[PDB]
RNA sequence: CCCCCGGGCUACACGCGCGCUACAAUGGGCGGGACAAUGGGAUCCGACCCCGAAAGGGGAAGGGAAUCCCCUAAACCCGCCCUCAGUUCGGAUCGCGGGCUGCAACUCGCCCGCGUGAAGCUGGAAUCCCUAGUACCCGCGUGUCAUCAUCGCGCGGCGAAUACGU
């Protein structure tokens, strides 16, 4: 029962989806600015371009990246939340419209509850959910170790976005809760730094394990 | 005006649900036949069950007793062309099982392929049983 | 006067006709303000919102599109409309703004489908049945 | 002011609401218990689906006419669930379409061409155009961008 | 009254041969001719398996027979018919004539 | 008592084939409409000559695609199964069934022990 | 008396199509009036004018 | 040796490979609104009209195919019912009836309607395919064909994430 003023929407200014602005959005993390693109656009849709060039993903809008991360099926070959999540025909794969709608409704709910800019909230969530330290196997002399290595911002972004989307999928699996409400809850919790956020929990866990085996 | 448990012929149906779906608790009535019967009777198939009058229940029972006389084409009934009478009919909970049983029993009696397969408990129609149909 | 222009996408071909008028835009006889879904409506209307009312309120565009799915049709119409507006205005500021926003408005897309190959020909060129003995 | 200037769903709604005065258009005997094609499983839930179907056929004859009854079957067909077998496409039934078109002709809204389907008359053209005019007069307040059309 | 001539062949050189012959035939005299008009090329494709047995990975040969098609209209004058019908057609080309 | 669609055997015996097909379940009806072959015609001749007088010998046939009619009720027909001629005493409840439904071609399997 | 050695005039089935060259029965390409087997066609195709052209 | 007539390769306590359908809301149903490409077509494709609830039946234009036909594809959008439940999830299995091809449908064929409503609540050890219009998802053509596609070979629709290494 969507009203017509929202079914047939026509933007006037150049904003994200015609509703939300960016010129007031700030980024404090000095390591993530050059990779969080906030250029004014209406349609956050790039038709596969920028993927062949190594560093081309920095020219993609952050909202489009969130949409593409959300356009998933779940955890297929690994376990998340304690279960496999294989839908395989009930999945929104190769369907960007449904992801568009999910993100739209999520941003609406965020605006309603917080009464702030949902893009600002997403930026805060990313910054608070991005990890700084990881592990890896390094060999010297002929034996195997487990060392502590730093992380690049272009990878921190991927980690954060993936974790947010996975938390949403978990919270939506087999429950009266919807994918949009789950995404909104996850983003708000990650922005407010609450332990009930999958992304923040994973960040803390990774950093702890690295500080341990460093 | 709400009956949490309504007593239609032989069966007790739920009230919180719509009539077209409550009537499916009976054996022999699907959603389609139920919609047919409710439309012939003049009852809203989306109404909550339990908001049913004795008059309504009686009309439903009569239609079930013989639907073809109240409309209900001869091609929308479970047993068109009865073996020993013709007389297109629609059987419900009690007589449906007897009809199945007597069909299978006459097959077994005349000793036909389908009856032998029924006895042995094996697929009857056309299937291959090497790789599947394993208990 | 009148101008005609074309645009192409994967298996979709659009042709647009522009002249002077009030600001009516029609794709396959129907207005653009009620095109569905939203994600194609915006695709088609981005160039007009870029140019502005002070240019679109003096022209009438009609587009005829054929082939290749609704998103592809929308993109082809977008390309054709941008090219027609640029050729009608003969202004360089608009062309520069378009090239900055997205160079594929005026330039086209050169991507087609790869032929399929014989292991699982139905699925694709690089896809094949598994081996899990 | 024409059909092409408003959405199809709202128009079909407003035309089904209006086709009820016309007495030549009424559901047949086998309508209350029947499916719309093999590709379906359950009957229509609405008790006034006949008028919606008739209005849709009317608008389709307007748009694409001349058109006979085998392409409307394709338009009204769809995708069937075949159990454990994969899904396929199947066309719909023709009796609904024949009855609808005959009722419309009796009312004087369409006529048949000798060899190419059926077309609308001026009497029917006026019907659609006036209903669309009313609907657009109602809409162009919610979306003022429709006034210039 | 006009005459239409359809040419089909696997070899393009023979097609060009006959078409330029009739083009000179029609230019020597002053007569209106349209074309030659190229029609879509038609391909007979046949995919089949190589091995005469069932063992080994499967491999496929894809054979194709191509047919090119040209159309011509000649305006059907007496002199044109006379000096057209007298052209030896190379056996690798089929030609069919008829008046509208 | 026996009644096929509300008809007794005395009544069935005096109806025409065009009337009995109306009762059969559409596959035997299609068969009878399309017609009978010379093999089935010869078998019918045998049956009719046997039910009264001349033929006093066993009736053997390879015809398994023949439908049981009312004028055959009361006889015994030997049907080929691939190896031998199985006897079949035709009763009333058989009406409308193929003759091969009562002569199996395989044996009930009694399994053993899986090997190596 | 001499007719128990002749086949029947089949109109449909795999026994209604022999190969003009070898005599096989089952696999017949049968496209555009080709009554040849998949084994002989692959050997006589160039003589008929087919090429690869891929 | 080779030609007919009937059976079998379709038999089933079990072990395995490659797949289809599912375990639901990133959905099921009802009614409306859209949008392709490759290929094929003589007793072959068949528009158009009339019968029938459906499967289907009776006439019949045009087409030897840039002219006519197969052919208004599905996923997708809108509104209404359902709201976390062996369920309006899921379809196995079985009864009655109606049909088409074929000389012949029991063994042993495909389709339609009304009923019936089995396991299945995301899956151990282990293992597989994929770097761009590619993979996942969606449906059409053709080969085999009298009738029969969960197959092979191809066609398009929507459309990513990561690495530019060892
Ligand atoms: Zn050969």
């Amino acid at each position: 029962a969507k009203p017509l003023t929202e079914r047939f929407f026509i933007p006037k200014e150049v904003k994200v989806m015609g509703r939300w602005s960016v010129e007031d959005v700030t980024v404090e993390d000095p390591s993530l600015k050059p990779y969080i693109n906030l250029d004014a656009r209406i349609l956050p849709h790039s038709h596969g371009r920028y993927a062949k060039k190594p560093f081309g993903k920095a020219n993609v809008h952050i909202v489009e990246r969130l949409i593409n991360k959300v356009m998933r099926s779940g955890a297929s070959h690994y376990k998340a939340g304690g279960h496999f999540m294989r839908r395989e025909h009930r999945s929104i794969m190769s369907k960007k419209m449904k992801a568009y709608e999910v993100v739209k409704e999520a941003f609406m709910i965020i605006e309603r509850r917080t009464k702030q800019n949902p893009i600002q909230v997403l930026v805060k969530a990313i910054e608070n959910s991005a990890p700084r330290e990881d592990t890896t196997t390094i060999a010297f002399g002929g034996i195997r170790y487990h060392m502590s290595v730093d992380v690049s911002p272009l990878r921190r972004l991927d980690i954060a976005l993936k974790n947010i989307a996975l938390g949403a999928s978990i919270k939506c699996y087999r429950n009266k809760t919807t994918y949009a409400q789950a995404l909104a809850e996850e983003i708000i919790a990650a922005a407010n730094k609450d332990p009930k956020s999958f992304a923040y929990s994973k960040k803390e866990e990774i950093e702890r394990i690295a500080q341990s085996s460093r | 005006n709400f009956r949490h448990i309504v007593r239609v012929a032989g069966v007790d149906i739920d009230g919180h649900k719509q009539v077209r779906w409550a009537l499916t608790g009976i054996k022999g009535i699907g959603i389609n036949f139920a919609t047919m019967v409710l439309r012939v009777a003049g009852i809203d198939p989306f109404m909550k069950a339990g908001y049913l009058t004795d008059e309504q229940v009686k009309k439903i029972e009569e239609i079930l007793a013989d639907p073809v006389a109240h409309g209900i084409p001869a091609w929308a009934v479970n047993r068109p062309k009865d073996y020993e009478t013709g007389k297109d009919m629609h059987l419900i909970t009690a007589k449906l099982v007897m009809a199945w049983r007597e069909d299978v029993n006459r097959l077994r009696r005349i000793r036909a392929y389908r009856g032998i397969r029924h006895e042995l408990g094996l697929p009857v129609r056309g299937q291959r049983t090497r790789s599947n149909f394993r208990h | 006067r009148v101008i005609q222009t074309a645009g192409k996408r994967k298996t979709a071909v659009a042709r647009a006709t522009i002249r002077e008028g009030k600001g009516r835009v029609r794709i396959n006889h129907k207005p653009v303000e009620i095109i569905e879904p939203e994600i194609a409506r915006f695709t088609i209307m981005e160039p007009l919102i870029l140019a502005g009312e002070e240019i679109v309120s003096r022209v009438d565009i009609d587009v005829k599109v054929e082939g290749g799915g609704f998103m592809g049709q929308a993109e082809a119409a977008r390309v054709a409309i941008a090219r027609a507006l640029v050729e009608w205005t003969n202004d360089m500021n608009l062309k520069e703004k378009f090239m900055k926003y997205d160079r594929t408005m005026l330039v086209g897309d050169s991507r087609r489908t790869e032929p399929h190959k014989p292991n699982r020909s139905t699925k694709g060129p690089r896809a094949k049945r598994q081996k899990s003995y | 002011a024409t059909v092409y200037d408003v959405p199809g769903d709202l128009l079909v709604e407003r035309v089904a609401k209006a086709l009820k005065e016309v007495p030549e258009i009424k559901p047949p005997e086998w309508a209350p218990f029947v499916k719309t094609g093999r590709h379906k499983e359950r009957l229509p839930e609405q008790e006034d689906w006949w008028y919606y179907r008739v209005a849709s056929v009317f608008r389709k004859v307007y748009i694409d006419g001349p058109v006979g009854i085998e392409r409307l079957r394709t338009w009204y067909g769809g995708r069937k669930n075949r159990g454990h077998a994969p899904e396929h496409f199947y066309k719909a039934g023709g009796s609904i379409i024949r009855k609808a078109l005959q009722q419309l002709e009796a009312a004087g809204f369409v006529q048949k061409v000798p060899g190419e389907g059926r077309i609308v008359t001026p009497k029917g053209q006026s019907f659609l155009d006036k209903i669309a005019t009313e609907l657009k007069k109602e809409l162009e307040e919610q979306i003022p961008e429709l006034k210039k059309y | 009254q006009k005459a239409r001539i359809k040419l089909a062949s696997t070899n393009i050189k023979a097609l060009n041969e006959v078409t330029d012959q009739i083009k000179q035939i029609a230019e020597r005299t002053g007569v209106r001719m349209s074309g030659p008009i190229p029609l879509p090329t038609k391909r007979i494709r046949i995919t089949t398996r190589k091995s005469p047995d069932g063992e080994g990975s499967a491999t496929f040969d894809r054979f194709e027979l191509r047919v090119h098609k040209r159309l011509v209209d000649i305006e059907a004058d007496e002199r044109a018919m006379r000096q057209i019908m007298r052209i030896r057609v190379p056996e690798d080309v089929t030609i069919e004539i008829e008046l509208i | 008592e026996f009644r096929y669609r509300g008809y007794t055997l005395d009544e069935l015996l005096n109806m025409s084939l065009e009337e009995f097909a109306k009762l059969l379940p559409s596959r035997q009806r299609r068969s009878l409409k399309r017609g009978l072959s010379p093999e089935q015609k010869k078998l019918l001749r045998k049956i009719r000559l046997a039910k009264k007088g001349k033929y006093n010998k066993p009736i053997r046939t390879h015809s398994r695609d023949m439908i049981v009619l009312p004028e055959m009720v009361g006889m015994t027909i030997h049907v080929y199964n691939g190896k031998e001629f199985v006897p079949v005493e035709i009763k009333e409840e058989m009406i409308g069934h193929y003759l091969g439904e009562f002569a199996m071609t395989r044996k009930v399997v009694q399994h053993g022990s899986p090997g190596v | 008396k001499a007719d128990y050695n002749k086949r029947k005039p089949r109109k449909f089935g795999k026994g209604a199509r022999r190969c003009m060259r070898c005599g096989q029965y089952g696999p017949i390409i049968r496209i555009h009036g080709l009554m040849l087997c998949r084994h002989c066609f692959r050997e006589v195709a160039p003589k008929l004018g087919f090429k690869k052209y891929e």
